DNA sequence: TGCGAAATTCCATGACA
DNA sequence: ATTGTCATGGAATTTCGCA
DNA sequence: TGCGAAATTCCATGACA
DNA sequence: ATTGTCATGGAATTTCGCA
């Protein structure tokens, strides 16, 4: 069996609804399985249509052999299947109610949700503009298991934006109080 | 003047009037019998006015001015006085073409790493497609990997929107552009400062300086044209295909595609290369680093037989950028303050500001 | 196809499949272990589709197409099949640039006599001066003697008015022009027929063919510019001065002014030449005839190292004249009917008409 | 003394009033003394102004050393003198009532008047358009005294419009009757 | 240890507003 | 304060397959 | 029968929409 | 059925002035 590579498998999933930001409501999350690299795309709906439009952007940069998802409606539609067939991409579904990725991906998806939650509170409506800085953060975050960031594994170089301050990622006492106020 | 010509008439030797010719008087005028015929020797004090009158008939250069003068006159070293006037005729200096070529082009080193340097430019206006008229083109210096963004204008705002999306992937050390309005605005300067990105500008009116992206523009247009043959020019929906198509095209001289230089491995595209299937990613990134350093790099071509190279303190003239009908193609003479490299200089205009300028937009002032 | 690959698998020799390599089966596919790795040998009947798929990714040329194919496949003489497809891709043929230069320029013989051949052209639009916007420029081939006429339009009517005045002096055998609207109208053709004047046209979109007058345009504009420095561009009142100034300017290579070539003696202008003062007119016209025949004539320059020359029956393509945005720069292939000279040909378009065309507006179709 | 040359002397004079032609009324006549070459310029008046404007055309082709004329008002004006001085042209006047040229010029001026008269009758108003063909005729007319036409003496070549039919130049019986009818 | 032919490399040409 | 580039397809040169 | 300097010729460069 | 041209000013080459 051959070693694991970038573009071998992309793991996709939606996050949201979120509070509106420039008319956007969801984030399509794409994680490269081998490297842990994250691409985020803001959408208005978890539809096949928004998924196709967003993946068209990413797949005009690099095409995965396999896309892995849960059995979200957007991903099990025959339109999405057509889309993937057209591009020679194999689709792969986790069984209903039993989501499985890899340790690396799971932990990454975790960081994504926590980091999102953190920076939204205070400014729950300004997340669209922050998506770039979020991805840089995620992709320049050191992997305990491998000696390298996703940036490094993807491009084979150090980055020009290293994130040396490995951040708290936890909500400070104020933010817990603020987050429970916005939910009122 | 009159004293010199006097001593001459009474048969004495004056320096530069060859002794073997007979100098006489006739009609109140000093004359001499030269092989071509009898010419008037005017007094020195008259010579500048003669040269100037001859020159002004059609603002002729060295020989064509001399040939008029020689029709009537002779005196020592006529061309010396002709050249003196040519060097002082403001009109000839700013209207005439240069007849000296630039020194050979530099081949700057390829950026060492992906993301070290971006070259960006606009193409357009193109025929309207979904309301769009332009394309922002971003080319990574090291890899040639290219990103395309359709815009409605070559504006800072659209540049910033596009680059916020791109720099989601990585932030480049330097962005090199030409002096298009979108890149030179203070808004764009701020945008770059906010991100620790250094902005680097081509010398003005010198698209070769953006050669990396310009050359990619060519391929972009060439591919779009081929895909549009016998169809309406609906190019918007093709930008993505073109991006992917070119990023995965081999450079015959490099033997690598820009994608391979960026990632060290093909993605799921047609005819993907499989040579590193058995390598670990780490072994693969190892081979990539080696491949990146050993790429062919061109050398400075031979100089043409009549090139000039700039020297500090030299008088040179900047080409007028958009010269009006029937107006000079050159600015007034100015001075080389600093030679930044053999093809780039700083000049003081004469007003005057410091300008950093390409040698291609300069001629060396004639006649010193 | 399948038969050939069969005999191959059972260890027999098929021509062009080198014997020293082992050809096996794996996953329903014929394979072979080559120095670079294991490649699939597809059946002959599959090869054209492969080459085409590779080529179509970015419509790449020989090597960049081959490099994609070689990633997965091997078979005998792959480039032969690549080149075959390139020669059939209509899109590549009409979009790509040529990489072969034209053969060296001809230096046609100087017209033997004044009035043998006029070259005429328009300059403009210029800035409005007394209501005028253009200049008709008429240059006598032999002498370079030039006449200037201000016009309001580059029209046949203004051409005819101007030439009625000029041909009061003499009637020329031939008038050579470019294909400007004013010269190609049937009104102008009639005007010439009425006078026994032969009209001679440049090949289309090839201003070098009117080089004689074009080059005079340069001097005309250069002098006007110099005289207009620091003044409003009121050029109308200067045409006469410029005419006279240039007709009396020396050509350093000839040592004669156009006036001298036309008349054999200077008129009352500044610095008039006096060498024939003692000759009879007849002796003077005698020396003129001698001077006219002995003028320097340039020779055809050396060919560039990769020029092409047209051959009867060759496939060549005419450059599109005013190509629209994102459209091919070349017409479909057409055939050389006749080689009029090494730089001028007649082609059948494919519709098709006979066109007489400059080699500079042609490329030789690639890949035959 | 040096031999006679083209541009040594131009002889100028006006012919008219004539019947209007495209608004024109006179012909300024210029004859090169050495060659007998003729330039004709249609004018609206025998004024200094029309003379200057017409000679500006000719003198942008070739400049005479000497212009010879009678004491016409247009030629004795100080404006015309200024004009000539500017151009280094010497002015020369025949004494009043005693016009003198050369044999060649006299005969030429004669031919001009006779040829004009001839072609005007029948079409007395269409002479403006005929001035070119008139000058070609005159300048390609063989000189009995010299073996050459003015064209040949000026340019030193044969012309492309030779006038082999040395014409009658006299008025036919019809034209004498027609000319005496137009004068009614 | 050398031949004919295929493969690879060379590189002038031209186009990026 | 900055700097030309590189796909292209014939030709020239090297390598391959075989002996 | 040769030297230094002036004169002449050579010719690449660029521009004619 | 038509076809590049030639002013320009440094450099290269020839000629001049003198011996
Ligand atoms: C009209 N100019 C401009 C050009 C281009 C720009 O992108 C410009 N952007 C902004 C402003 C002016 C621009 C450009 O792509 N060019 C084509 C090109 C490319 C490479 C070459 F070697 C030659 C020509 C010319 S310019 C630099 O003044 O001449
Ligand atoms: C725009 N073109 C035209 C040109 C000229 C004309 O007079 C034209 N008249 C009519 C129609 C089109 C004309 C002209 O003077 N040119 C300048 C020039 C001169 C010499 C060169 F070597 C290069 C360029 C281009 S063209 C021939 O299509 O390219
Ligand atoms: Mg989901
Ligand atoms: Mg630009
Ligand atoms: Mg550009
Ligand atoms: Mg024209
Ligand atoms: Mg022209
Ligand atoms: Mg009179
Ligand atoms: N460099
Ligand atoms: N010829
Ligand atoms: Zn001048
Ligand atoms: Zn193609």
């Amino acid at each position: 069996d051959r070693p694991q590579k970038p573009f071998d498998k992309f793991f996709i999933d939606y996050i949201g609804p979120l509070p509106p930001s420039q008319g956007y409501l969801y984030v399509l999350v794409v994680v490269d399985g081998m490297t842990g690299f994250t691409w985020l795309y803001p959408t208005k709906a978890p539809s096949t249509s928004a998924t196709v439009k967003s993946l068209n952007v990413l797949t005009s940069i690099a095409i995965p052999k396999v896309i892995h998802s849960d059995q979200g409606a957007a991903f099990t539609s025959s339109t999405f299947a057509e889309w993937a067939k057209e591009r020679g991409i194999h689709l792969e579904f986790s069984t209903p109610y039993h989501p499985q990725s890899s340790g690396k991906v799971e932990r990454k998806n975790s960081d994504i949700k926590r980091l999102l939650t953190k920076l939204l509170v205070g400014r729950p409506t300004k997340w669209y503009d922050l998506l770039p800085v979020v991805q840089l953060a995620l992709n320049n975050t050191y992997s305990p298991v491998l000696k390298y960031t996703p940036h490094q594994l993807l491009f084979g170089i150090d980055s020009n934006t290293p994130f040396a301050n490995q951040d708290t990622l936890d909500l400070t006492r104020e933010e817990e109080l603020s987050l429970l106020q916005e939910i009122r | 003047l009159d004293a010199e010509l006097d001593q001459l008439l009474q048969g004495h030797y004056i320096k530069g009037y060859p002794k073997q010719y007979t100098y006489f008087l006739e009609d109140g005028k000093v004359k001499v019998s030269r092989p071509e015929g009898v010419k008037i020797i005017p007094p020195q004090s008259d010579r500048q006015k003669i040269v100037l009158q001859a020159h002004n008939l059609a603002h002729t250069g060295r020989e064509a001015t001399l040939l008029k003068i020689a029709n009537l006159y002779w005196w020592p070293n006529m061309r010396k006085d002709v050249v003196k006037q040519l060097g002082r005729c403001q009109q000839c200096l700013i209207t005439n073409a240069s007849n000296k070529a630039s020194g050979p082009i530099l081949r700057p080193d390829r950026p060492q790493k992906p993301f070290d340097k971006f070259f960006i430019d606009y193409i357009g206006p193109l025929p309207p497609s979904q309301g769009y008229l332009y394309v922002l083109v971003v080319v990574d210096g090291m890899t040639g990997f290219t990103w395309l963004y359709p815009t409605k204008a070559p504006s800072t705002s659209a540049t910033v929107k596009s680059l916020n999306v791109l720099t989601s992937i990585a932030i480049p050390k330097v962005i090199h552009s030409d002096q298009g309005a979108a890149f030179t605005s203070s808004t764009f300067a701020e945008w770059a400062k906010e991100r620790g990105i250094h902005l680097e500008f081509s010398t003005p009116y010198h698209p070769q300086s953006s050669g990396k992206v310009e050359r990619k523009n060519s391929d972009i247009k060439r591919l779009l044209t081929k895909l549009l043959v016998g169809r309406p020019t609906k190019w918007y929906d093709l930008l993505p295909v073109v991006q992917l198509a070119l990023n995965n095209t081999y450079s015959p001289v490099l033997k690598y595609t820009p994608h391979q230089l960026l990632f060290g491995i093909d993605s799921n595209t047609p005819f993907a290369n499989q040579d590193t299937l058995d390598l670990t990613r780490e072994e693969e990134l190892s081979l990539l680093q080696e491949i990146r350093t050993s790429l062919y790099h061109p050398s400075t071509p031979p100089a043409s037989s009549r090139s000039w190279s700039p020297v500090v303190g030299q008088l040179v003239q900047e080409r007028v950028a958009r010269p009006a009908s029937l107006r000079p193609r050159w600015h007034k003479p100015s001075t080389v303050l600093k030679v930044l490299n053999p093809r780039t200089v700083v000049i003081l205009d004469h007003l005057g500001n410091n300008r950093t300028v390409s040698i291609d937009n300069l001629k060396p002032t004639s006649h010193q």
